[PDB]
């Protein structure tokens, strides 16, 4: 049995995370030894990613490009609570890479001091397939050595989606608590009442 | 005289709460302060009230970081003057009473079943009785049904092989609270997690299975039992008597968390509630397959088996997360 | 930055599970020692329940009301595969109850042979208070007993729902390993595009 | 000659498949059905291919339940002469190269790191090399790069404290399966299930660290050590080297279970393989957290034992999933 339904337009609530930048995982030509993304001092390709500030879709979901500084152009998570408006929401959407694909959990907390985990999978930048059903964010052609920009090998990012089903106003996140992990920018989207259609 | 319970929560933590609330404690602070595990053999009574508070009185473990004490008491005679004399003093009672005599109580001449409620006034004849046990109830019930409930033999019913074949024995609990209570700021909050967790990660002492070694042993050594036996039938009746109230102070440890995530806008004790919670709801997977097993012959090894797994992992896991909040307020 | 998303036509999908059902959870006043939603052979007073085969709305979502014989109306949770159309999903939305509140794991089944542990908390049955943000779907007045009807004592079910985050094509779920656990029905929510409006 | 590889996987899976694939062997199969946890002290090399495979050769312990052998050859002189007569014979030779001297890599004339690829072909001017570890390679090199690389004292290099220090020394791998197959049905699959997780509960006899029980001793001797003396730098270097291809080989254990899972309709194997690519996506807290301390002095005691702790209750988990999915294919 099947039934037609129909859900109200719900909000989109772009989180500023310029605050929170604590690596370099981005470099264009001239830095190239400022590159941050692994161990091995890789980076993604300035040029082949949105310019600072920007407002991108990807998907159709709305996010705000960081505005990077010298010693960070994204979270590499450690933990880091992240205030959001109260409201209740029912997606968490990430772009993220990790070195090597892994998972782990966001922590949503409610006003009345409940706090639910929420599983999270965040595939590779290095060339990655998606493990955890992803989309693609970014596939760059090049990737950023220390000493010289390679051709012909890609660097991914990954827009990750994330259930908040408890029906309650939920105040903050915790990001992840891994070195492998990096949130290049994160958007909440509101709940909005479904029902069947008239 | 507030009704007080939770969904978890039995007449044990029900009463102690009436009786904090009367003082002006908040019965979460005192009752969900403690969390622990402990099975001691041979113990266990077929009461809903059981809790292993051996040496520290029944209040006294409950309530282990404040000065909460209890006096069981046997009444002589056949009417209920010691009750009148408590009440005269300013305490109130908690009596020891059969489900089967209480005309409130939907197991009224149906079940035999141990229970606690608070007694709050007595005139010539009626005692006023409080008992927040989903139905609630508050208010006078003839002297006889109270005498009738309170003398109970109780005596062994197949309807209900967990809480029949203790007698009532016209036994009462009185609660004090001997001194002031400790100041609940986040320094205290912080040890309370701290004492917490090394009394659950302490290698146990032979004669009891204590923390997080302790249950690990107590759910291999019920797990090994083979289902339907009368050994098998003993253990899972234990099982689900201890398991009540240890599931209830989860529960109520877990909401003391929350509480306090509130009071301070600390994220982490917010986690370490949800992590809490998880050993809260473990505990239903473990003893309700044991229920089934011990009252319809259902037997499912490998669930008793999957379920008490499932229930040490997210009480390591639980652990973590209490350290981890501890750090936060400390 | 907060921005509006658009309205979307979700579809839902009513999973029979009549061939599912294992476990009396309710009864009438003339079957009640067959009530067995928990050890104490209490049931849902069936007089305060939908119609077997009837269709009705929970906070808009739509469910069928389970076709009920002698010997099942629901599905008491012992880890059963439950197949679904082929498709894209956002929800699994399930009426339940548990003996004492409870959490436990629905795995989605993927055509490319993944499976996603699901995380899904349950509530108590008995005057319950909703743990994980549940929606209340029913609050009887009454509870059955062996060998009566209790007034004044309410049995409650819940409205729970476990988002589907992988962009994949599920087959199937599986439902908890847990005696404790009781499902009524189960709707599927399929995915629907929401974007950033133009 | 086919390149293949997987994310989480090295060019000693990739070029044993290449292998395997000219052979007409499913790689999938052959280097999936096995999983395992080893480490023997002072037995690793500073190479991206190190596998403790003792008492098995190299190719016998990745492809443990299939008759596939490997032997260490050492070509004395400068040339390619053995490379050809191995050509010749139908073997696809696996050359031993540092990708510092290999024109095709994103190391070359950069960073020294001990390394395998596939030889192919070889002429009078040009060796002939398949590669699939990104970016991929299949072509002519010139015969001089090819010797360079194959000959290459990989000196240590502060670079890269993982895969330097190795010389090539002309060393080759020859690889062949010694008879048919065994049959992958429903009942083998079972067994190589079973197999994988008794010698994963089996307490190891000695020195040599195996299954969940060695893995929870290499990780507590790992976490005692501190951070930044020349004893935890040395463990770190150890663990990333070690762990690759340890965690390759749970990804490719995972993708097994998943294709036998399509195959036949069992959803416990799709179950069995999401436990299995945890403890996969488990190494990389581990191995990663590792790897900035060893490289970028990132001391991190904490995150270092909470990722080595979530490793260990992931393999835990997994192993019973796996039991359950074996119950379902015997
Ligand atoms: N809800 C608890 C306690 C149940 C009671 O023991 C009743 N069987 C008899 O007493 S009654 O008056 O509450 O019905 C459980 O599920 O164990
Ligand atoms: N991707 C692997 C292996 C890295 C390589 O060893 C390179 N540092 C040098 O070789 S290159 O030619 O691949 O760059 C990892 O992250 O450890
Ligand atoms: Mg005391
Ligand atoms: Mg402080
Ligand atoms: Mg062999």
């Amino acid at each position: 049995l099947t039934l037609p339904g129909t859900a109200s337009a719900p909000e989109f609530r772009l989180i500023d995370i310029d605050g929170l930048l604590n690596n370099r995982a981005t470099t264009d030509v001239r830095d190239l030894g400022s590159g941050r993304l692994n161990a091995w001092g890789n980076s993604f390709p300035a040029a082949e990613l949105p310019a600072p500030g920007s407002l991108i879709t990807v998907a159709g979901i709305p996010f705000t490009w960081a505005n990077a500084h010298a010693r960070g152009d994204n979270i590499r998570c450690e933990g880091q609570v992240v205030d959001i408006p109260p409201g209740q929401y029912d997606w968490i959407y990430l772009l993220a890479a990790s070195e090597r694909r892994s998972e782990d959990t966001i922590w949503a907390h409610y006003d009345d001091g409940h706090a639910d985990p929420l599983r999270v999978g965040i595939s590779d930048f290095l060339d990655g397939t998606p493990a955890f059903g992803e989309l693609s964010a970014f596939r760059t052609s090049r990737m950023h050595y220390p000493h010289h920009v390679q051709e012909g090998l890609p660097t991914t990012m990954w827009l990750t989606r994330v259930g908040m089903p408890r029906h309650g106003v939920a105040r903050s996140l915790r990001l992840p608590r891994s070195v492998a992990m990096h949130v290049f920018a994160l958007t909440l989207r509101t709940a909005a009442a479904v029902r069947l259609a008239e | 005289v507030e009704l007080w319970t939770r969904d978890l929560g039995s007449c044990l933590h029900g009463t102690l709460a009436t009786a904090l609330i009367r003082d002006g404690h908040d019965p979460v602070t005192v009752l969900g302060a403690p969390w622990e595990f402990r099975r001691r053999p041979g113990a266990w009574s077929s009461e809903e009230y059981f809790f292993f508070a051996e040496p520290d009185s029944l209040a006294g473990r409950l309530a282990l970081y404040h000065p909460f004490e209890s006096t069981w008491h046997r009444s002589d005679g056949d009417g209920v003057d010691d009750l009148r004399e408590a009440l005269a003093a300013g305490v109130l009672p908690i009596a020891a009473v059969d489900n089967f005599h209480l005309p409130f109580r939907p197991a009224f001449h149906d079940v035999h079943a141990a229970h606690l409620l608070v007694v709050y006034r007595i005139t010539e004849t009626e005692v006023y009785v409080s008992d927040a046990q989903p139905p609630a109830f508050q208010g006078a019930i003839p002297l006889a049904d109270f005498l009738a409930s309170w003398g109970s033999l109780n005596p062994p019913d197949d309807a209900d092989v967990f809480f029949s074949a203790s007698p009532s024995g016209r036994r009462w609990l009185r609660t004090r609270m001997t001194g002031p209570v400790p100041e609940p700021d986040r320094h205290w909050v912080g040890r309370v997690i701290r004492e917490n967790v090394a009394r659950y990660r302490q290698e146990p002492p032979a004669d009891t299975q204590t923390g997080l070694p302790g249950l690990r042993r107590y759910l291999d050594e019920l797990c090994a039992l083979t289902p339907g036996t009368n050994a098998a039938s003993e253990a899972l009746s234990e099982l689900y008597v201890i398991s009540w109230n240890i599931q209830a102070q989860s529960g109520l440890h877990a909401e003391f968390l929350r509480a306090h995530s509130v009071k301070w806008r600390i994220p982490e004790l917010a986690e370490a509630a949800a992590g809490v919670d998880a050993v809260a709801h473990g505990w239903t997977g473990v003893r309700m397959t044991g229920a089934h097993s011990r009252v319809w012959q259902r037997h499912r090894p490998a669930e008793l088996r999957g379920h008490a797994t499932a229930l040490v992992r997210r009480l390591e896991a639980a652990l973590d997360l209490l350290e981890l909040a501890a750090d936060a307020v400390s």
